[PDB]
């Protein structure tokens, strides 16, 4: 994709000079509500009282409070490259100048001191060896707005300062976080390259783990159904040293079940595609995915998508990674088995409905595939054993018993299956060579409100409510560092309780979580148990915890809900119990421990046969991650890229104001803001200032030489209090209302000028004519 | 004697001996060619409040019925400076090159505050301006440094 990337990075010369002249009024240009465009721009046409009268292209005129309109900045900052510098930055202004861009085809914007990326749905030439080129070395200001530039400097900054850096990639389902993510990766992999190369193992990565663990949603035909953090770790010189991968959360239930829009993961239609030779074959597959209920009771192809050109891209990349030809071929056997085991139908036979196979065809493939005897499976499924304490008990199983055990084996095997593949890829990004530094980067789905949240949606909103946390503490910080370079001494530490006490009721001892696991240990406690111990223990006792907000047509009803920073969640609790505790047939396990499949053999190592066996759940292992993750962050400078979808139609250049504005609440855009503005709410250049204010007082600071001092006797020759402002090195910050009294002063001094002017005139052609009449008064 | 300067009142002498007679003194009507002859530009307004009047022979202002006025007129600070009006054209100066056009400033002067007469415009365009250009833009700063006495500017 060789081409020029400038008129994609760049506003160009032609399109600065038309912004020029967009029509600004600093007097009437005001931005107003409105429902589906968010803000329109307007002319003040009249005001009465609290009452103003805004005029709107197309003739419209609203009436509607002061206390609702939202200041507009000057033509010259459109489509501004970093919004820090815009004068007024509230929440109209930064959907102006994002949309502005966006529609411009940039991406990227820059908001102080984090970046914010703009889904494009379309493939601009702004990720090739020609962009990357431009943004090697170079500052973040001396070229436009891009992912590369963040990166180059945090690899700039872990050379130069020793420390450890992060880049955080966030935004809701769609918003393009994986994608910027590969981006980064192969951007770090390019710059440490040294001269199977482990540059081109780490970008290998992708087509393996999306391959088994993205799927298609409606909202995304390659969503993430994991969290990622990967490490980049570079040697002393800051060559690639190698890399490791954690991941998150894998949706289990995706393998056995989906919704009827979405698919289950890509893997299951990319070995059903036959674009691999043997395939099929070796796998016992037959040619109709319908033959599969686990995997078909949904959508089974994607547009645009050639399953078959994504197997052959994923089995070629299984080669690059150092995956042996027999690792490989189980991979693709024990993925299959997991198909073939829906299939294993059965039924009742007389006592105890006690169960027993109904055709052992499917059957005989995932024991074949497994290495396992077809007698001794059914016969561990239908009839397992336990322990009283050294004897076997013969217990029997009806046809649903059997049937949920297979699709617990299905759930089970594939995400070790999974853990597996990231393993296997950690030890070939293993170098053995000195990692001196590294830079994380993390893929995660941010905070996001669905009419149905369950358990998942928990998990990644209290994950985020502690994002959130981390970047406001870095917020004050570097804000704090920002104005130290401008020579003012800022200080705002306000922590909120609010901040740790949704992080509480989650996570504390008899929280959320808490209950859920001491639930977890209980004899049926269906739900019900579990949605009333956390009424009786927080509703009216834990702030956070509110009552659910009831439903609308067409929803289920909620058991409960969060304030948390970002909106009002209701979460639904039906099966987390279920998901919380994934329980197998022990004795299943056993036989697979001791099979003849040599991979099936390994993804299991860790589970016991008759870790293993302990006080273990979902909800408290993710907890250490979150835990362990949260620290490594901490230790690090972060850097945060917020992304953001456009609109909910895949459409490149349309904007959903409202579903835009919606994520800049939630992804911390505006929450930023709000911290780095604390106290000053506008700033301004002092050339601005300058050409703005030097007609208050022009003699004055004609004199002074430097802009600050300039600026300065300024604001002290009208009449403002020393605290309402401070001069910085570079800029001017203002207190709230002062730019109001500023423009006050100013319209009332250039109301006077044309007189002054005029009498001057006549000062002139007075003093020439009293010339005449003086010469005249002589004898 | 020692209350106003002694040579600053001698200035208004000379004005008076100029423009009004000893018995009388200055019509009011001519209150602001007087300042003016003192190197004052007061506005109309301010004349008006300060016993100017139309047409002749409406009021007459002696000399010590003057000086206050005189003083007053010399007190108040803020009444307009070269560097306040280049300040105002720069508004009109869209090329940031130091130049407005002179129809612009010629409409701005017979439109706006206490507008003036076609003939003086035409006498200050006569005597202050400079000759426009091809596209009809003209130096605004240096008209105001002749208009404004500030040779210092030129
Ligand atoms: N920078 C980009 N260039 C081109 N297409 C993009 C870009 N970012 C996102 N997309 C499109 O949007 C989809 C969603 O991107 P993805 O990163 O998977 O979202 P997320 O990971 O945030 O769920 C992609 O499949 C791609 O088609
Ligand atoms: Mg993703």
């Amino acid at each position: 994709e060789d081409e020029d990337p400038t008129p994609y990075l760049f506003v160009s010369l032609e399109q600065r000079r038309i912004d020029q002249s967009k029509p600004y009024d600093s007097k009437k240009s005001c931005w107003i509500p409105d429902e589906k465009e968010g803000y329109l721009l307007g002319e003040i046409k009249a005001t009465k009282g609290d009452i103003v009268s805004v005029g709107l292209q197309g003739g419209e005129t609203r009436d509607l409070k002061k206390d609702l309109l939202q200041q507009v900045n000057p033509p010259k900052y459109e489509k501004a490259e970093d919004m820090s510098n815009l004068t007024y930055l509230n929440d109209a202004s930064v959907l102006h100048n994002l949309r502005q861009r966006y529609y411009n085809k940039l991406i990227y914007t820059y908001s102080g001191l984090f970046c914010v990326a703009i889904n494009p749905y379309k493939r601009y030439p702004v990720y090739t060896n020609r962009c990357a080129k431009m943004y090697r070395g170079k500052r973040r200001n001396e070229v436009p707005p891009h992912i590369f530039a963040i990166s180059d400097g945090a690899y700039v900054d872990m050379l130069t300062n020793h420390v450890n850096q992060s880049m955080l990639i966030t935004g809701e389902s769609g918003a393009g976080k994986t994608e910027n993510t590969k981006k980064v990766i192969a951007y770090f992999a390019t710059v440490g390259a040294s001269k199977g190369s482990l540059e081109d193992q780490v970008v290998q990565t992708n087509p393996v783990l999306e391959a088994f663990g993205n799927a298609k949603t409606v909202r995304n035909d390659n969503s993430s159904r994991f969290g990622k953090f990967i490490r980049i770790h570079f040697g002393p010189t800051g060559k690639l040293a190698g890399a490791d991968i954690e991941t998150y959360l894998l949706e289990k239930a995706r393998v056995i079940s989906q919704q009827s829009l979405e698919r289950s993961y890509h893997i299951f239609y990319q070995i059903m595609s036959g674009s691999v030779p043997g395939v099929k074959e070796m796998c016992f597959l037959s040619d109709n995915i319908y033959d599969y209920y686990n995997v078909s009771q949904g959508k089974v192809t994607v547009p645009n998508m050639d399953d078959g050109e994504e197997f052959q891209l994923a089995d070629q990349a299984f080669d690059i990674l150092g995956f042996t030809k027999q690792e490989k071929e189980d991979v693709y056997r024990i993925t299959a088995a997991v198909m073939h085991m829906g299939g294993m139908k059965f039924k009742q036979r007389g006592r105890e409905e006690q169960a027993e196979q109904d055709g052992e065809e499917e059957g005989g493939r995932v024991s074949k595939l497994f290495g396992c005897d077809t007698a001794e499976l059914y016969k561990n499924l239908l009839k397992p054993r336990i322990k009283v304490g050294n004897e076997f008990v013969t217990q029997g199983r009806n046809v649903q018993q059997v049937t949920n055990s297979i699709g617990a084996l299905c759930k089970g095997v594939f995400d070790r299956l999974f853990k597996w593949l990231v393993k296997k890829c950690n030890e070939t990004l293993d170098t053995q060579q000195k990692r001196q530094h590294f830079i994380g980067v993390l893929d995660i789905a941010g905070f996001e409100i669905f009419e149905y949240n369950g358990f998942e949606q928990l998990c990644i909103n209290f994950t985020n409510e502690k994002l959130q946390q981390f970047f406001n503490h870095i917020m004050f910080v570097m804000e704090q560092e920002e104005y130290k370079k401008e020579g003012i001494n800022w200080d705002f530490i306000d922590f909120g309780m609010d901040l740790l006490a949704c992080i509480d009721l989650i996570e504390k001892p008899m929280g959320i979580l808490s209950i859920l696991e001491e639930e977890s240990m209980f004899p049926k406690a269906t739900d019900q148990t579990f949605s009333e111990k956390l009424t009786n223990t927080h509703l009216g006792k834990s702030a956070p915890f509110q009552k659910p907000k009831p439903p609308k047509p067409g929803q289920q009803a909620a058991h409960f809900a969060i304030a948390h920073y970002a909106g009002c969640v209701s979460y639904n609790i039906t099966g987390w119990l279920e998901k919380n505790k994934d329980p197998l047939n022990d004795t299943v396990v056993d036989q697979f421990k001791k099979s003849q499949n040599k991979l099936l053999i390994e993804i299991f190592a860790d589970h016991a046969g008759q870790k293993g066996g302990g006080f273990a759940t979902v909800s408290s292992a993710y907890k250490e991650q979150l835990n362990s993750l949260m620290t490594t962050l901490r230790s690090t400078q972060p850097h945060f890229v917020r992304c953001i979808i456009p609109n909910e139609m895949k459409q490149p250049g349309v904007v959903d104001a409202h579903l835009v504005m919606h994520q800049l609440t939630c992804n911390g855009v505006l929450e930023g803001i709000r911290i780095c503005r604390k106290g000053f709410p506008n700033r301004m250049m002092y050339p601005d200032f300058k050409m703005r204010y030097m007609i208050l007082a022009p003699a004055i600071m004609a004199a002074e030489k430097v802009a600050k001092n300039a600026a300065g006797k300024c604001l002290e020759a009208v009449g403002l209090d020393p605290d309402m402002y401070r001069i910085g090195h570079t800029k001017v910050f203002f207190r709230a209302g002062v730019l109001g009294q500023m423009e006050e002063f100013r319209d009332e001094r250039l109301g006077k000028i044309m007189s002054w002017m005029q009498a001057w005139a006549r000062g002139y052609l007075s003093r020439k004519g009293f010339k005449k009449l003086q010469e005249q008064r002589v004898a | 004697m020692a209350d106003v300067p002694k040579r600053e009142v001698e200035n208004v002498e000379f004005v008076f001996e100029v423009m009004g007679s000893p018995g009388e003194g200055i019509d009011a009507v001519d209150l602001g060619d007087a300042l003016r002859a003192l190197n004052l530009n007061p506005t109309l307004a301010l004349i008006e409040k300060l016993g100017g009047t139309k047409k002749r022979n409406e009021k007459k202002i002696k000399l010590d019925e003057f000086l206050p006025i005189y003083s007053q007129v010399k007190k108040e600070k803020e009444q307009g400076c070269y560097e306040d009006f280049i300040e105002c054209l720069k508004l009109y100066d869209k090329e940031e090159n130091g130049t407005m056009l002179l129809a612009e400033l010629q409409h701005a002067l017979l439109a706006l505050g206490e507008s003036l007469d076609d003939e003086q415009v035409e006498t200050l365009f006569a005597d202050c301006m400079d000759p426009e250009d091809d596209e009809g833009f003209i130096p605004y700063s240096p008209f105001l440094a002749r208009m404004c006495d500030r040779p210092d500017q030129l």
